[PDB]
RNA sequence: GAGAAUGGAAUUCCUGGUGGAGCGGUGGAAUGCGCAGAUAUCAGGAGGAACACCAGUGGCGAAGGCGGUUCUCUGGGCCUUUCCUGACGCUGAGGAGCGAAAGCGUGGGGAGCGAACAGGCUUAGAUACCCUGGUAGUCCACGCUGUAAACGGUGGGUACUAGGUGUGGGGUCCAUUCCACGGGUUCCGUGCCGUAGCUAACGCUUUAAGUACCCCGCCUGGGGAGUACGGCCGCAAGGCUA
RNA sequence: AAAAUGUUUU
């Protein structure tokens, strides 16, 4: 999260040249701020405020997911097929 | 790659010729890998405040580089093992 | 009050500049209260930070003891 | 037996009585004298002219081992440290830097409980 | 509060946990 | 917030020098320590724990809570004119996690402090206060427990309803600067005073305990009782339901 | 500095 594989999640998320802000977008970047913040725990187990960040982002992304599949479902199925395939 | 300033406080009995050994070994060793080295600038002799390893004064040295996370811990941990260095300090500014 | 006690500023810290530690810094050698030092608290803070720094850094004595 | 000169004072008062010591400034003790060596005991050996009289015996004796002018260290919050100053002034020897040499935790260790009386 | 409210439920938690302190070991013998 | 390294003072202990009769402690004492050299004093060393000043009228965190310094890793907040998505919001039974201190398990550590304990005092007695000692514990690692006056004794969200006056954070504007001192203004905190209003009163009052809407928890006289029986959780202490 | 207590009238 230097910024710059953050740009390239945001360009390559997009719905459109301009998007920054779209479900999509903000469910990929949710989702690679899960894994590193996971990581970074497996590292510290005893990190217990930035695990409730961790949930709060879990639990930000689940919305994001619940409002996308309540308007499109094939292009939520798509999306998460590209983003780990929901397991 | 971001920026340290170290500050190193080296035993007295040094004079000269082989402080500059250790401080271009030690430049060595942060430009081993891509580690570029801003600024050494030996403050010299001074009195130090307080008597450290039964020492009444000290060499200052600052030594400004821009290096890798890893590769200035890596620094750190040669001048702590080393015996010849009666201190070090590791500032990283985060605005210059 | 402290309205006062005017304001200083300092620009940058600096914790090896010893000029402005020795100026914040008491006669005993302690740090001076901000109502005394006349300092922000963004300000106050930089400059504690960097006596307790020069401190363990050898250029400003723990305490100055006999004056 | 020896002259010394120079020699330094530490006195030391706490809230139960007063101690002083004139000492080599190498740090060996010359003499040294307490309310609880002069006469008094217990409770009453707190009192400031407790303090009074050891430091006059200290400086008496210190004087008789051939001492001349003393820098003073203080240390305690007793009650008879100016008085003891007076004392040493008053049998007669120069003065210098009294000192506050009394220790001063960094927090460190745990004080004990307070007292509930 | 008067604190009288707090000292009839201090005194009657203390009673309390005195009985189990003393049938401490008949509960678990045969009980909770 | 987590990890690692590391700084100085102080206490205690150890070694050595010096020195000699007390030291310590209290309302007063004694137990205790001390000519087998204590207390004191200086030098050197070991070790554990807590971080003076900065430091509060302050900051941060969902709460519990959080203060040596440095680096590494990481969470959230605030502001902004543009930019993006386009109601995606709010609350949330059950459930899950976090949750001071004490406590428990295995191992480590142990300076100081200190339940229990021993002794001395006080006392009619003193299983206390006070004094001298002092073990668990306090500390670390990994678990467990899951309770507090865990309190603002005030659930979360939102809109509206005089002001006055401190203070913390981000902008932006102005004059002299071409810094900053200053004033404004805006957004978000955090106090105090105070109107309408509310309240049994005390008091609250834009950070509501006012005027309203949404959702949750909870109350129905005092004891018996947060007890019994049952069930669940726990190694136990016990907790929860009741 | 510690220094306790106060049955049943009608
Ligand atoms: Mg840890
Ligand atoms: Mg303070
Ligand atoms: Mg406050
Ligand atoms: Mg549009
Ligand atoms: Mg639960
Ligand atoms: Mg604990
Ligand atoms: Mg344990
Ligand atoms: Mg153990
Ligand atoms: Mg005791
Ligand atoms: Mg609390
Ligand atoms: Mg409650
Ligand atoms: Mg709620
Ligand atoms: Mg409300
Ligand atoms: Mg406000
Ligand atoms: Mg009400
Ligand atoms: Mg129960």
């Amino acid at each position: 999260m230097d910024a710059a594989e953050k740009k390239k999640i945001i360009e390559e998320y997009a719905t459109h040249p301009g998007d920054t802000g779209s479900p999509d977008v903000q469910v990929a970047i949710l989702t690679k701020r899960i894994a590193e913040l996971t990581e970074h725990l497996k590292v510290h187990k005893g990190d217990h405020h930035s695990r409730r960040g961790l949930m709060l982002m879990v639990g930000q992304r689940r919305r994001l997911l619940n409002y996308i599949a309540k308007n499109d479902i094939e292009h939520y199925r798509e999306l998460i097929a590209r983003l780990g395939l929901r397991r | 790659m971001r920026k340290y300033e170290v500050m190193i406080i080296i035993d007295p009995t040094v004079e000269e010729r082989q402080v500059d050994s250790l401080m271009e070994k030690y430049l060595k060793v942060i430009t081993d890998e891509k580690g570029t080295v801003d600024n050494v600038d030996v403050w010299g002799k001074r009195r130090l405040a307080y008597d450290i390893q039964k020492k009444s004064e000290g060499i200052y040295v600052v030594v400004n580089a821009t290096c890798e996370p890893a590769t200035i811990q890596e620094l750190d941990r040669l001048l702590a093992i080393d015996e010849k260095i009666m201190r070090t300090k590791v500032m990283r500014p985060e605005i210059h | 009050k402290v309205v006062p006690i005017k304001t200083v500023h300092i620009g940058a810290v600096d914790y090896k500049d010893t000029a402005l530690l020795r100026k914040f810094i008491s006669e005993r050698g302690k740090i001076r209260a901000r109502r005394v030092t006349g300092l922000s608290v963004q300000d106050q803070r930089k400059v504690a930070i960097a006596i307790k720094n020069a401190r363990e850094l050898a250029l400003l004595p723990y305490a100055s003891t006999a004056r | 037996k020896k002259n010394v000169v120079a020699g330094q004072a530490h006195i030391k008062s706490t809230f139960n009585n007063t101690i002083i010591a004139i000492t080599d400034p190498s740090g060996a003790v010359i003499s040294w004298a307490s309310a609880g060596t002069v006469g008094f005991k217990g409770s009453r050996k707190s009192t400031p002219f407790a303090a009074q009289m050891a430091a006059e015996a200290a400086g008496r004796r210190a004087m008789e081992h051939g001492m001349k002018r003393v820098d003073v260290f203080v240390k305690g919050p007793g009650s008879g440290r100016e008085t003891a100053i007076r004392s040493l002034g008053a049998v007669g020897l120069e003065i210098g830097p009294i000192s506050d040499v009394t220790p001063v935790p960094h927090n460190g260790c745990r004080p004990p409980k307070r007292r509930r009386v | 509060g008067s604190v009288i409210k707090k000292r009839r439920k201090r005194m009657a938690k203390k009673k309390h946990r005195k009985l189990l302190k003393r049938t401490r070991i008949q509960r678990r013998r045969a009980g909770k």
